[PDB]
């Protein structure tokens, strides 16, 4: 789902 | 070696392992809203409310309204979207997801309104053929990064054949600022807007609307909705 940007 | 990658063949070393590691990852995730959203259960309402406003324009306005008979929730998990977005708007909903335990939990999570979920398809999207002339809305959210470019293009092409008259496909998903980025933990990719546009075009689909989700956590990838037919 939503993910912290790399 | 290029400045960055722009297609999945540049970041996926082994397609079989890409899929098998993703399936293993999801087997280990709790069947809860916070599990579906990777720790972001607290923004589920923000997501759903924007999705409702986005979709309602096609159901309620215009001379060629999208119907409300049947929707397909793709990568549906336990039915977070089916419960709060789709079941209130469509007479019948089908769900497809690779993880059987999420479809099992869905029967509990969805409650009495879950009696209007007809088919619980346990299948990877890359092997799934939605039935021709069957769905008014095909909703694909937070799952496209689990398909390779070829599988995603072909899946979208099969989805197009599945649409009823005036039907639409909605993709809502993470978009990278630039290029194609591998997440080696959950075995998924994140693609930029140009890559997604190219894949949509290759499936034979036309863009009806495109909207960046507002009000999301500052630290996460941008999220876009595309309405297609
Ligand atoms: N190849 C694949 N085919 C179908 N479902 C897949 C898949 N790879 C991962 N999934 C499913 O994709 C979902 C991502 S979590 C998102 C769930 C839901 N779309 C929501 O927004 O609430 C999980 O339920 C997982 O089982």
């Amino acid at each position: 789902g939503p993910r912290r940007r790399s | 070696v290029p400045r960055g990658s722009h297609m999945t063949s540049e970041v996926i070393e082994d397609e079989k392992q890409f899929y098998s590691k993703a399936k293993t990852y999801w087997k280990q995730i709790p069947p809860t809203v916070d599990g579906m959203l990777g720790g972001y259960g607290h923004i589920s309402s923000i997501d759903i409310n924007s999705s409702r406003k986005f979709l309602q324009r096609f159901l309620r306005e215009g001379p060629n309204k999208t119907g409300t008979s049947c929707a397909l929730d793709c990568g549906a998990g336990i039915g977070r979207i089916t419960k709060r977005l789709l079941l209130p708007l469509f007479r019948e909903v089908d769900m497809v997801d690779i993880t059987e335990d999420f479809l099992v939990q869905a029967k509990t999570y969805l409650g009495e309104e879950g009696k209007r979920v007809r088919n619980y398809f346990c299948c990877g999207l890359q092997d799934f053929t939605p039935e021709p002339d069957s769905y008014d809305v095909i909703w694909i959210q937070w799952v496209i990064g689990h398909l390779t470019d070829q599988h995603l293009a072909e899946f979208l092409r099969r989805c197009k054949g599945s649409l009823r008259p005036n039907g639409i496909i909605v993709i809502k998903d993470n978009m990278a600022q630039e290029g194609v980025i591998l997440d080696d933990v959950d075995s998924s990719v994140c693609r930029d807007l140009d890559v997604v546009r190219r894949i949509i075009c290759s499936a034979g689909l036309s863009l009806l609307a495109e909207e960046r989700q507002e009000n999301l956590p500052d630290e996460i990838y941008h999220v876009y909705s595309f309405a297609l037919r």
